[PDB]
């Protein structure tokens, strides 16, 4: 999930985009 | 900004400015 890809990892604006409406 | 460990408040803040208008879910447990 975005913990992973993101708090654990480093996020990325491609990652974050999979999660808006 | 967006290009570093994101966790907690620090990610929510984030996907609010990135994704705006359209919103966006928040699933830790996922």
């Amino acid at each position: 999930g975005i913990v992973e890809q993101c708090c654990t990892s480093i996020c990325s604006l491609y990652q974050l985009e999979n999660y808006c409406n | 900004f967006v290009n570093q460990h994101l966790c907690g408040s620090h990610l929510v803040e984030a996907l609010y400015l990135v994704c705006g208008e359209r919103g966006f879910f928040y699933t830790p447990k996922a």
